[PDB]
């Protein structure tokens, strides 16, 4: 059997010798709630719906409806409609509902009952019955008729259902719609790595945590965390995510003054071989070493921390996300020349690297960082290993980007900023050992 | 600690490869701060650096303990523009290869961003720090000013014919060679430049053999190199192995058949 | 058995088109023409002189392209369609300037097979009609009059004009050979007169079984306006329409509808599936496209299944002009596009050396076509021996490397022939694939380059992901396509994964690599295109000789 | 509050006055319990995994890759292969989790433990973590290797992942992918008429109860079903499928010797009359009198109510599903000329109908009543209370069908018919309250 | 045929953001005079035709002739210091009733591109084309036009 040391954000040891098992997705309730609270918290921008109406620029994209203005103000109104909302989706008293006005009346926080996830088949319900309840509460606190509140409607949902998903509207999620999944299991996967940033508040060891339990949650779903390939991923997870050891804190704090991408592959290496990961198998006339892994889902453990303490190096020294894609990339590709071990996923965060680095520098598509995520056809190809250190880059930039986090992920700052799962992940997964 | 090996292989071209990956690369030429800022084209020599955000120290940073422990380079802590510098290497033995090229970067350099791909290869980086990057690269063993250029753009020549007089193609003729020197007069993206930066004499055919990163048949062939196709079938095959399942015992997993290997 | 000759095989492109030249010289003198060397630039040119002209705005201009030069500062160099004569412009072989090109994609998007056994099943138990082979040749003349868009049960409809449908037609096939010698022959693929060739023709046959399939192609014009989603509902329509004449129903009943869902669904075998959203494409688009229909539509097999060579590199042809032109060259992205990434692949005879290099060597080391062992270590000796000698090619030869001049060239042709060459000796496909990336991480190391930027997501992905048996990276190849995850992005790979997924089975003397009834619908002559020789066809749209459908002439004045 | 009496599909009396939200989705344990075995229980076709190995079919469709076929014979070795798959999804001792061997071997029951389902986002790990455990069953009962297993992982899973679906695979389900889904909360709408069918081993009254339940389940996830509008679907759900008041089963009873959809109509508004539902409101000058809804969500139910019993007279009567279509029709078409109130669902039941009636007669698309289900493009536009009709039909067919339910969804038959939610749905859910 | 072809080959796209970006990550100043060498540089590369690299092949100009871009503002300023052939004239089309000072309040100062990318090229393939192939030449152009690396982040 495996265990960890648990250690927090700061390098602070949480809990000694727990069971690998401990952490998985599907026992750590912790992890099971920070699932659920992705599920079911919603943002709506009250501002939002408000300036539609007054705009009649219902679906956004510089629509606009003359003539069809409805003058409304829900954010003077904020508190009632944020009651009337609670009133309406409440099951019963004393469940985890939770309606907020956040921003002095621009935005609310609703955390649909858990029980209506409960009685779905998917996520969506949180965002369904908050726009339903929205438009209900808009109804009646203004007096809407037959034939103004079908626009009211849309500032609220967008242009659903003429598109699938609430295109131009304002109750937001962390998650997608369902049918924008790449394939089976894939909702989790699809958190875009500025809402990431934004969910940990640009603590950068907290986005490692929080995205790469994510990112396994999803594995998990895909049915790619079975069998022995349960404790493939588990190990990543704990090691790349969980700063399992320190080793991720260390590895950060040792190479954070003069390392680079290199020095962090001579430490992972060294640290493997140090710990018995590996060994010396052969020698080449010219004396370079052949390594072997003795525990190989071990040796990819520690190539998936290393892969995260030389992306919070590399662009930790720039301030800058968008060397993260080179940093997955050379990381691997050097320490399999250094070692003639395969790197992390055996080339996959390699692979998903090169094309991350391509789709972040062309013509052709992707973007900065921060657009990217677990489901984006670009960056889904690794088993979770990959975008938690996407997700680290993203909150170490100081402003290099043009889509950065404040500008596409407010809302999830202030919708997810006193959630304890998203304050300390750590500290709450290990709380739930 | 550990003592990085950093490559296999015994040729002379294998020692020049991990040279270039250590970063023990002789230096063979002189470039003046002004000149080299007069071809990278990102500003006028002696001019402020421009800004894409506040310093630092200005503006404050979110509490983050990685941003706490992690030194900014002097070009983030500055604000500076994420900027680049971008070379072509012919294949007709220049001493550089594009991977390489980024190894050099990634082992050596801190907040870097290099980029490989066949014909162009490229550095980004915090502008004050991408210009101290280039200038060690350009200065340097790793670069023939014919053999090498900077191309921000239409990169065309790593794989063409050299011209007569040694030249890789450059579809903008960015360099040409004046009296025994390469001269560039445009900066790295075709502009005319208001100077002659000279970047010395072009390697002699020997030379360039003698420090090419490059196997081929007027060299060092590559089918000798049996320590590195040793290394390129272990790495793939352990890959293969451990995606079927990650454990030793899928190294003789039946499908495997007797792999083998010339120097272990 | 085949035996590599002394001259390799891209020589003699290399003479025709450097007259004179001694071949080993490394340098060149750069005269820097510009685009007036070249006569299609010049074409060009004074074409959009007439466009800015006659719309008032300006459009193509050579001394637009940036740093004041045009394109020809070196020489530009024509290109030899590969085993044949032909010569042509590079632009000849754009896409978009070469209808063989886009009729061979119609053709493709504008076909879907339909089942018969079900619509009749159907007839007979919700009606109790018989079906005979009259009543079968009454519903064949009904389907060839109905399906290019003309009436047979209303009264005052409007038609399509026929002559812009010329190239619509459906025709039955079935395994049971006494019904199809039933039929007028003018209706029926006859699978043994196609198929006469080691004994192909009872391997499909048995492998249908006595079932009856229809090959339905809807018109050219039809899949141009509107999308190959188009192309199974118009086919369901039509088949709805003949069956009510044909056997006397009612002109929409209940049954009606179980002929619908089985033309439509049940009994309906699309090209390629639908794709998800980031790339929402209809069915019948190249993203869903498989290597192994790619391969089966492709009937150099059929032709010559003696030399597995040609009809392989007759697949990558199809595929890497599919794939990296239309599909990710167009449908996603565009512009100038992805020309020259698959010219590589199939002109100036040099996939063809590097292969049949390989071909020879895997004879005499390991036998036979199809016998050497499928595993890693096979792979790892193929690959390896022939990604090597095409390095040293390029090495020796300076204007082998200045043809492909990028990098990605280079990588897929030496992978491919790599991978062509493990196929034919295993008849393995999926051990083909270790041999595809073990040629790029070869190739990697030699030269400190492979492809352009993001040339190596899946190759790096590769080795790990053609062993695997997770959800969504474990894939037989015969299955995987240009949805594979790995594979739905990046020029280079697609057309060449089709190329020797058909290797492995052209090694084994395989009929056909995935589906018997996409193999018999291709082979039929009356398709637009001939794909039993992709590479000529391509020759003809370059030279401004390959007719095509859907034009509009008819209806549009001078 | 609204109250009513609950009945089993014999027209027994289960039990009094009922509180109206004690049969909601959101609160009634056995409904939840419905959608939890839906969304987590999988059938596995060892018989169809085996032939596709023996004859290389992978991916159906006539498909065969020559020399690829992989000779094994997992219906023989089912007990073991059930065993070990078992193993690998289990999270727990003693937990949910379920595999039980059907049909001598041929088929596999696999209820997947309901922490899978939580741990995700969607429904799906049922399918992935039932496919993954097959597939490594096989890989090691067989001593498969490199390059076979991907052969038999297809025979698996299909064509996936070159597709979204397990297109051609033998791990099935009653419900979709979630990318099928036509817009937010439609994945409990998926499910085929076949299917439902058999999940209620054609009795018709636990027929109407199975898919109104699900049907009602999805609109919830639609938030549809909130504040006003929550009284109008539980009132549909309680009197059209879980046979309130007993008024399904006793109109169809006194309508089923020689009654038609007309005199279901007449029976309908005499009881609406009778009950006080509605009034007369004013007599035109001919004597045809106007009525007036008293309370008009009720007034809704029982035109729902009648739908269904007009149905099982129908095509009970007929012993043939198609009559469905012209029966939902009809029924509304005309109680509103009987009454001049609006028909069930205000008209989108008739709406549904008109369509329905169309794409089951005509070449455009459709089917039979069997293919049908609530997130069909065709029948989706009643909120639940036009599909529970369309299962009856299916169910009450006697032979009529070319794709019936035995043709589509005989597994489906024999992996629920011990499930007791769908043996006795009505008793369930009396008893849960 | 051809009226369905104009609707599916058209994509309108901001140009707000990408001034924004040259600004903010090149230290780019955006003029009438960039624009205008912006506007030549794409209406040489929508049809199909190169700016960048060497060897390159190109489509047939007459068999594209349909293709092309204008840009369009509610800044009426810069709309006139664009040469005419490259800008949609708001007021010019839309003189009656106040029209024009509708429409360019309701599109703010504000500068777009109406792009239509060959008929040829849709016939072919399919309307997802159309934002794809606007994007690559679009990219294309303003490589070109703020002498950018050819392949920067
Ligand atoms: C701007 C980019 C970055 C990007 O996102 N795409 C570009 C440009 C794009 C444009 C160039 C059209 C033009 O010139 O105006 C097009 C044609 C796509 C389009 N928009 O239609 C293209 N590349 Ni590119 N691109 C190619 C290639 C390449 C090779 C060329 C290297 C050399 O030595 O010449 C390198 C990548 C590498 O080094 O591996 C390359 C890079 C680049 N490629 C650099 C420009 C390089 C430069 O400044 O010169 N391409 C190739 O390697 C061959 C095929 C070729 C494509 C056209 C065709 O297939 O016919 C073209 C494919
Ligand atoms: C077989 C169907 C059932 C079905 O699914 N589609 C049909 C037939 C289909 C075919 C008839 C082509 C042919 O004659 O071969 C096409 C053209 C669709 C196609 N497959 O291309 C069509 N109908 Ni229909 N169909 C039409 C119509 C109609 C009207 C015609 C009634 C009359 O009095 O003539 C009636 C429905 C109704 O009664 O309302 C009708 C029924 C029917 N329609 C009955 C055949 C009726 C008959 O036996 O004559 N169509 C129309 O109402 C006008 C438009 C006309 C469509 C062609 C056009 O738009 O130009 C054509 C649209
Ligand atoms: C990545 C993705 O782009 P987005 O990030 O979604 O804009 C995707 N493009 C591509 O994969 C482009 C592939 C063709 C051009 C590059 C070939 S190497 C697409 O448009 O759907
Ligand atoms: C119903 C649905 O067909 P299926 O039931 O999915 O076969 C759908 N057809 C249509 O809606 C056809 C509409 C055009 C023909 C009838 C016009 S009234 C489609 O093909 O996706
Ligand atoms: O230069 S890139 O590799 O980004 C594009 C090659 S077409
Ligand atoms: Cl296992
Ligand atoms: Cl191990
Ligand atoms: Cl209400
Ligand atoms: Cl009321
Ligand atoms: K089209
Ligand atoms: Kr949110
Ligand atoms: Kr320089
Ligand atoms: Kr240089
Ligand atoms: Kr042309
Ligand atoms: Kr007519
Ligand atoms: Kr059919
Ligand atoms: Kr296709
Ligand atoms: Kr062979
Ligand atoms: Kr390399
Ligand atoms: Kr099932
Ligand atoms: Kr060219
Ligand atoms: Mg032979």
């Amino acid at each position: 059997a495996d265990t960890i040391d648990l250690y927090d954000d700061r390098g602070k040891k949480l809990k000694g010798d727990v069971d690998l098992q401990a952490v998985s997705p599907l026992k750590n309730s912790a992890i099971l709630s920070m699932v659920n609270t992705v599920k079911r918290t919603v943002a709506v921008n009250l501002a939002g719906i408000e300036k539609a109406c007054k705009n009649a620029s219902y679906g956004g994209q510089s629509r606009n409806i003359p003539g069809r203005e409805v003058d409304i103000d829900p954010t003077a109104k904020a508190d009632k409609i944020a009651a009337r909302v609670k009133e309406l989706i409440q099951v019963e008293k004393g469940d985890d509902t939770e309606v907020t006005v956040l921003g002095g009346g621009k935005f609310l926080r609703v955390a649909a009952p858990t029980r209506r996830i409960e009685a779905g088949a998917e996520y969506v319900a949180g965002m369904t019955c908050t726009a339903a309840a929205l438009t209900e509460a808009l109804r009646e606190e203004y007096n809407l008729g037959l034939y103004d509140t079908p626009y009211v409607k849309n500032a609220v949902w967008g242009t659903y259902p003429q598109t699938m998903d609430m295109k131009g509207g304002n109750v937001l999620s962390v998650l997608s719609i369902p049918q924008n999944d790449e394939g089976l299991g894939f909702a989790l996967r699809n958190i875009m790595a500025n809402h990431l940033a934004m969910l940990s508040q640009r603590n950068a060891m907290n986005c490692a945590a929080i995205s790469s339990i994510l990112e396994h949650c999803g594995v998990f779903e895909m049915g790619q965390a079975i069998g022995l390939f349960e404790r493939y991923q588990l190990l990543a997870l704990a090691y790349q995510g969980l700063n399992a050891n320190n080793m991720v804190y260390e590895m950060t704090k040792n190479n954070g003054k003069t390392g680079t991408i290199g020095t962090v592959v001579q430490e992972t290496v060294g640290r493997a071989l140090d710990d018995g990961v590996i060994s010396v198998d052969k020698t080449m006339p010219s004396g370079y070493k052949v390594y072997k892994a003795n525990d190989v889902c071990m040796w990819n453990a520690y190539c998936a921390a290393g892969t995260m303490a030389a992306t919070m190096v590399n662009c930790g020294a720039l301030r800058g996300a968008q060397a993260v894609s080179s940093t997955l990339l050379y990381f691997n590709d050097m320490i399999e020349k250094e070692t003639s071990l395969p790197g992390c996923d055996w080339g996959r965060v390699e692979g998903t690297a090169v094309g991350f680095s391509f789709f972040s520098h062309s013509i052709y598509g992707g973007g900065g960082p921060g657009v990217f995520n677990g489901n984006h056809v670009v960056t889904r190809h690794s088993t979770g290993m990959a975008i938690p250190c996407v997700a680290v880059a993203v909150a170490l930039d100081a402003g290099t980007q043009m889509f950065s986090p404040e500008s596409t992920s407010a809302i999830v700052l202030d919708t997810f900023q006193d959630v304890p799962i998203m304050m300390n992940p750590l500290k709450e997964v290990a709380a739930a050992v | 600690a550990y003592t990085p090996q950093y490559y296999p292989g015994s040729s002379h071209v294998a020692v020049n490869r991990r040279k270039h990956m250590s970063g023990d690369v002789e230096k063979l030429r002189t470039v003046s701060d002004d000149d080299l800022v007069a071809a990278l084209g990102h500003r006028a020599p002696g001019a402020d650096y421009p800004s894409t955000h506040p310093p630092l120290a200005e503006m404050g940073e979110p509490d983050c303990p990685v941003r706490q422990m992690v030194e900014p380079t002097p070009g983030a802590a500055a604000g500076d523009r994420v900027r680049y510098s971008q070379f072509t290497d012919s294949m007709y033995s220049a001493p550089s290869i594009p991977y390489f090229r980024s190894y050099y970067a990634a082992i050596n350099f801190r907040g870097v961003d290099p980029g490989t791909l066949s014909g162009r290869q490229i550095v980004e980086a915090r502008e004050r720090d991408m210009e101290a990057q280039c200038k060690a690269a350009i200065e340097s063993e790793m670069t023939c000013p014919a053999l090498a250029g900077l191309r921000g753009c239409t990169v065309h020549g790593h794989s063409l014919r050299l011209a007569e007089d040694g030249m890789m193609f450059d579809m903008l003729q960015r360099t040409h060679i004046e009296g025994g020197n390469v001269i560039e007069d445009k900066d790295q993206v075709g502009v005319p430049i208001d100077r002659k930066v000279n970047l010395g004499k072009p390697m002699s055919d020997a030379e360039a053999k003698k420090r090419t990163t490059i196997y081929r048949t007027d060299g060092v062939k590559y089918r000798d190199e049996e320590e590195v196709l040793d290394h390129v079938h272990l790495v793939h095959h352990r890959r293969t192995m451990y995606g079927y399942r990650p454990e030793t015992a899928a190294e003789t997993a039946p499908g495997v058949g007797p792999v083998t290997y010339h120097t272990v | 058995a085949y035996k590599y000759p002394s001259e390799k095989l891209f020589v003699e492109a290399l003479k025709s088109k450097f007259a004179g030249l001694d071949l080993s010289d490394q340098k060149v003198k750069y005269v820097r023409a510009g685009y007036l060397q070249n006569a299609r630039k010049r074409e060009f040119q004074a074409a959009g002189e007439r466009v800015a002209e006659q719309r008032g705005m300006q459009q193509y201009d050579v001394n637009v392209h940036l740093g004041g030069m045009t394109l020809g500062q070196r020489q530009l160099v024509p290109y030899k369609l590969s085993t044949r004569p032909d010569i042509v412009e590079g632009d000849d072989l754009h896409y978009v300037n070469n209808p063989a090109m886009q009729q061979m994609w119609d053709d493709m998007k504008r076909t879907i097979i339909v089942g018969m056994d079900l619509a009749h099943e159907t007839l007979e138990k919700r009606l109790g009609k018989e079906v005979t082979p009259e009543s079968i040749a009454g519903y064949m003349e009904a389907v060839n009059h109905t399906m290019p868009g003309a009436a047979i049960v209303q009264e005052h409809m409007v038609e399509t004009h026929p002559g812009l449908v010329d190239d619509c037609y459906v025709k039955m096939f079935t395994g049971d050979d006494e019904l199809a010698d039933e039929i007028d022959s003018q209706y029926v693929i006859n699978i043994n007169d196609l198929f006469d060739k080691e004994g192909q023709n009872e391997k499909l046959k048995a492998a249908i079984g006595k079932t009856t399939w229809q090959a339905v192609h809807i018109p050219t014009i039809v899949v141009r306006c509107c999308d190959g989603g188009n192309t199974s509902r118009w086919s369901a329509m039509q088949i709805g329409m003949s069956f009510i004449a044909a056997y006397n129903m009612c002109a929409g009943e209940a049954a009606v509808a179980d002929l619908a869902f089985a033309a439509k669904h049940a009994a309906a075998v699309q090209m390629a599936e639908m794709l998800p959203a980031r790339r929402a494409r209809s069915p019948n688009e190249p993203g869903g496209l498989s290597f192994g229909y790619c391969a089966d539509m492709v009937q150099t097999l059929r032709v010559k299944p003696e030399d597995p060579v040609w009809y392989t590199l007759e697949v990558v042809a199809c595929g890497t002009m599919l794939y990296d032109q239309i599909w990710l060259g167009s449908y996603m992205s565009g512009g100038v596009g992805f020309t020259q990434y698959a010219t590589a692949a199939y002109t100036n005879d040099v996939l063809d050396d590097f292969t049949y290099y390989g071909y020879d060597y895997a004879l005499n080391k390991y036998g036979d076509d199809g016998t050497a062992p499928n595993d890693l270590a096979t792979a790892t000796d193929l690959a390896t021996e022939v990604t090597l000698n095409g390095m040293e090619c390029y090495e020796d030869y300076p204007t082998l490397l200045e043809d492909h001049f990028g990098g990605s060239q280079r990588a897929g042709i030496l992978a491919a022939a790599s991978a062509c060459t493990t196929g034919i000796a295993t008849g393995n496909s999926q051990v083909a694939l270790s041999a595809w990336y073990m040629s790029m991480y070869v190739h990697k190391e030699g030269w400190g380059r492979l492809g352009f930027f993001g040339y190596d997501l899946q190759d790096q992905c590769g080795a790990t992901n053609v062993c695997s048996y997770q959800g969504d990276e474990g894939c037989c190849l015969e299955l995987r396509g240009a949805n594979y995850p790995n594979y739905a992005m990046n020029v280079g790979h697609q057309g060449e994964y089709a190329g020797f997924t058909g290797s492995a089975h052209a090694g084994a003397h395989d009929a056909y690599c995935c589906n018997p009834l996409i193999k018999v619908c291709f082979a039929d002559p009356s398709l637009v295109f001939d794909f039993s020789y992709i590479r000529k066809e391509y020759a003809k749209g370059a030279m401004r000789t390959f007719r095509p459908a859907g034009e509009r002439s008819l209806v549009i004045p001078a």
